[PDB]
């Protein structure tokens, strides 16, 4: 039963893992827009920190 | 702020300062300006007439 725990641990944290990999990569492109609208100029530094944090 | 906002706010700070110039010519129009130079005649009209 722990090796069956243990192993049913690991494959629910990979995919864990690749979700949370995803979420990064939505967040990334989401800051990329919000520079790319801060350097035209239509946002301000608010919006870019808080796309950056 | 953003570039966009303070043009926004140029613009309207524009508009109402064209705005307040546009009265200041219907006040000047109460102080009714001699247009040119030169001999003035007599009045048509006397204090307290109605004029449009």
């Amino acid at each position: 039963a722990s090796v069956a725990t243990a192993y049913l641990t690991l494959k629910a944290d990979q995919a864990q893992l690749q979700l949370t990999k995803d979420t990064l990569g939505t967040y990334q492109k989401s800051f990329d827009l919000t520079q790319r609208s801060y350097d035209v100029g239509v946002a301000s530094a608010l919006d870019l920190r808080q796309a950056q944090t | 702020v953003s570039k966009q906002q303070y043009a926004d706010a140029n613009a309207a700070y524009l508009q109402s300062k064209a705005a307040v110039e546009q009265a200041r010519i219907n006040l000047r129009y109460t102080k009714v300006l001699s247009p040119i130079s030169g001999r003035i005649g007599r009045s048509a009209v006397t204090e307290g007439a109605l004029v449009t």
